[PDB]
């Protein structure tokens, strides 16, 4: 859900952009687990 | 009327540098304890540094042809140009092979040469081929001749590197012309004779005493001077000692009265050398010149000069005899005739003199295989020891 | 020839370029990089007063240098000849080995593409293709990385994935738009793809069985070869290699990891357009091989029974593709391709089970658009 709040920043980025795909914009569940650990430690950190 | 090279005849692999524009010759060795890497020895400078061709003798096992060693890894002959040879280093036992393993100095795809116990593989093996086509493949292989080896693993051939400082021996496709040199060809060496390089025991006086460093005293410096002693010291390595020939090629060949040559303390690692002030001392290797270390053997005190005599290709001819034969050591420069002071675990300092005492005769006494092995061995461990143990005090 | 060509090219280094050479040589992974910055230097690029009058030097140097490894994995042994154990052929494979090291060739597949964008206007911008780096390059690497290496190695397998080829997939991915499939690049990326990266993937399969740890990997993996798939712009052959990959890297994943890709699945079946077929098949194929896994409390001893959210998914599944076949017409091959999907599913949903009334929340649909996919 907080990829999907950056992931909202970014596109509003993107449309301001005019252009300029960018790669991590792919859902969360698709991204990587090294890329997915940036929001694991705050959740993990947060929640314990 | 010509030399050929064959099996079981000892052999060296010279090679030329053009470091700093100057003709350099060198030569292939590798001291097979410890280190498997190999390394050159300069040899050009002999009248300065001694080469240790100890280690640089090379013998060749076998020569078949690529067809043959194929088949065989599937399952005196005459080196004909084509084949693969198999070279075994005389000291060690090992075989000179391509170690697939490299240093990465400044060459990715080079390969390290080093030594091997196991035959097997087609590592060891070396496919010989022609430098120039002054000699197309089949021919027989002169003893003077260029000589170019291609790895049989690796497709490379024996190059000299000099992207280094340190020339560097190196499996790699640039290609370097080789010499072969005859040290000596065992077959026909005449028993009891002594030969170039073989370790021997300067027995002297009716006594049966032997040219010795004093013992182990734990001081190197100490273990610099020499003196005759008898008793149980002839059954040590503190008195074996190395004779080599000033002659790099057939070096193995049969000592004649008067030829100069250095004698080496194996254990100590030391040169025989005279100072000015008429008292041996051992100096190293760097400071051994061949005026201070130069030695000869003669028949009889009589001091009647050969002059120059032309040097002989091949074996030579047998004249000093184990035992029976009686020889006075003289310096080459000095001319003076090595004795005994008698000033008196007998400990009679050896010295120098222009005349000497009348019993003045040795007897040569030849070391076995397994002794001078060993007192190599203890010698490249001493070494070493005593490196790493300054390194830990430092 | 291959071994005529071997050692000629050995006995002259000087054929490999400058840093294939050995002496003082920077490496392939270095001189592609020299390579990328001259294609971004206009004044070292061009001649600096057509494609004749105008020649890329970095395009040049990249394209010598992809065909130099692509001919040397051509000339690199056969595997059936190597596995009966020929010396000449060993020894011709550990000299390519020793000619290039495997870290140049993982380091030129993580190197990375321009991508094309659209505009302010919205037209999309295509840097000059002809110039630059391009997938074809990457093509020949990994063809020597297939024939000369070989990947045998799960872990090399997955650290390979890490470095360039999942960023290639998704880079694919992302490119599926309509106004950006269109565009060159995409054409040739996906050629790339479907000529080199998912054939290699499929022949090494097996290695698959292995993936516990990396489950996202795994799992990031399905997800961007699925969007591929439904992507448009591709031709017949590259959806068939594409649906061959799939499936065949679906068929030893552990049934657990499937649950994500199934999640993506569900919602998409029903529709039972042309794009459904293929998740049919993977359905078909998973269901059919893992019934017991659903069926048995048990299941399998090692793999264990589901989570009930599968059996939920799966239920709601089996629903919309009975509803579906039951409105849409009959058509022939969608109605013989589907039945066994149908059966094979209703046959791995327990008849005893219970669907719980308790219904799933945060629904992905929503947040997964017609737009975009996302």
């Amino acid at each position: 859900n907080y990829h999907n709040i950056w992931a909202k920043k970014k596109k509003m980025e993107l449309e301001s952009k005019g252009g300029g795909n960018h790669p991590l914009l792919v859902p969360y569940d698709t991204l990587t687990a090294k890329e997915k650990a940036k929001d694991r430690e705050k959740a993990q950190d947060i929640l314990k | 009327e010509i030399q050929f090279l064959r099996t079981d005849d000892e052999v060296v692999l010279q090679c030329t540098a053009t470091i700093h524009k100057e003709q350099q010759k060198l030569c292939l060795a590798a001291e097979g304890f410890g280190n498997r890497l190999c390394f050159l020895e300069s040899t050009s400078n002999s009248k300065n540094v001694p080469p240790d061709l100890s280690i640089c003798t090379f013998v060749l096992e076998q020569s078949l042809s690529v067809r043959a060693l194929q088949e065989m890894l599937a399952n005196h002959r005459t080196l004909l140009y084509g084949h693969a040879i198999l070279l075994r280093h005389s000291y060690s036992g090992m075989y000179l092979c391509c170690l697939s393993t490299s240093r990465s100095s400044t060459d990715k795809l080079a390969f390290d040469v080093g030594l091997q116990e196991d035959t097997t593989g087609e590592a060891c093996w070396w496919t010989i081929h022609p430098a120039s086509k002054q000699r197309s493949e089949g021919e027989k292989v002169r003893v003077g001749d260029d000589l170019i080896l291609v790895s049989v693993s690796s497709e490379r051939y024996l190059h000299l590197s000099y992207g280094n400082g340190s020339l560097h021996v190196d499996a790699a496709f640039q290609q370097t012309l080789w010499s072969v040199a005859p040290i000596s060809s065992g077959s026909e060496a005449a028993q009891g004779y002594l030969i170039g390089g073989d370790v021997l025991r300067l027995l002297h006086g009716h006594m049966d005493e032997c040219l010795t460093v004093p013992s182990g005293e734990h001081g190197e410096e100490q273990r610099r001077t020499v003196h005759y002693e008898g008793g149980a010291v002839s059954v040590h390595a503190r008195s074996l000692w190395r004779l080599e020939t000033l002659r790099v090629a057939w070096s193995g060949s049969h000592i004649r009265w008067g030829q100069p040559f250095r004698l080496r303390h194996v254990t100590t690692g030391k040169y025989l050398s005279l100072m000015e002030d008429k008292n041996l001392l051992l100096m190293d290797k760097e400071k051994a010149d061949v005026k201070s270390t130069a030695f000869t053997f003669r028949s009889s005190k009589e001091k009647l000069d050969v002059g120059v005599r032309k040097e002989v290709d091949g074996m030579g001819t047998s004249e000093i005899k184990y035992g029976d034969s009686v020889c006075y050591i003289q310096h080459v420069d000095t001319g003076l005739w090595l004795t005994y002071q008698s000033v008196d675990s007998i400990q009679r300092k050896a010295i120098m003199h222009h005349e000497g005492h009348m019993d003045d005769g040795i007897s040569l006494s030849r070391s076995q295989h397994e002794e001078s092995r060993t007192a190599r061995v203890i010698q490249s461990t001493v070494f070493l020891f005593n490196r790493f143990i300054r390194g830990l005090d430092a | 020839n291959a071994n005529v060509v071997v050692r000629l090219l050995i006995r002259r280094p000087e054929c490999f370029g400058p840093a294939l050479r050995g002496e003082g040589g920077n490496g392939l992974l270095a001189a592609m990089e020299e390579a990328i910055k001259i294609a971004e230097d206009p004044s070292r690029d061009g001649p600096s007063p057509e494609e004749d009058d105008t020649i890329h030097m970095g395009n040049a140097i990249m394209t010598f240098y992809s065909a130099l490894i692509d001919l040397l994995g051509r000339c690199a042994p056969e595997m059936h000849l190597i596995h009966a154990g020929k010396g000449e052929a060993i020894r011709i494979r550990s000299i390519l080995r020793s000619l290039i090291p495997l870290g140049d060739l993982v380091g030129v597949i993580s190197i990375a593409f321009q991508m094309p964008t659209i505009a302010k206007d919205g037209n999309v911008v295509e840097p000059d293709m002809s110039a630059g780096f391009c997938p074809d390059h990457k093509a020949a690497m990994v063809l020597f990385l297939d024939r000369v290496y070989g990947i045998e190695v799960q872990d090399f397998l997955l650290h390979l994935l890490e470095v360039g080829f999942l960023p290639d997939l998704r880079a694919a991915a992302s490119l599926d738009t309509a106004a950006l499939s269109a565009t060159d690049m995409a054409l040739a990326l996906n050629r790339y793809l479907c000529t080199a990266v998912l054939p290699l993937l499929t022949r090494c399969a097996p290695l698959f069985a292995g993936t516990e740890h990396h489950a996202s990997l795994i799992d990031s993996l399905l997800h961007t070869v699925y969007r591929l798939s439904k992507g448009c712009s591709l031709t017949k052959a590259q959806r068939d290699s594409i649906e061959v990959c799939l499936l065949s890297i679906c068929g030893q994943l552990r049934p657990s990891m499937m649950q994500h890709l199934l999640r993506r699945l569900v919602f998409d079946v029903p529709l039972l357009n042309e794009h459904a077929k293929m998740p049919l098949k993977l359905l078909t194929n998973h269901y059919e091989r893992c019934w017991k896994y659903y069926c048995l409390p048990g299941g399998w001893g090692n793999f264990g029974a589901a989570s009930e959210e599968e059996l939920h998914l799966s239920r709601k599944l089996f629903w919309g593709i009975f509803d579906a076949l039951s409105q849409k017409k009959y058509e022939q091959e969608l109605f013989k391709l589907a039945l066994p999907c149908l059966s094979a599913v209703a046959g791995a949903l327990p008849p005893d089970y219970m669907e719980s009334n308790y219904v799933s929340m945060m629904e992905k649909q929503s947040s997964m658009d017609s737009e975009g996919n996302f």
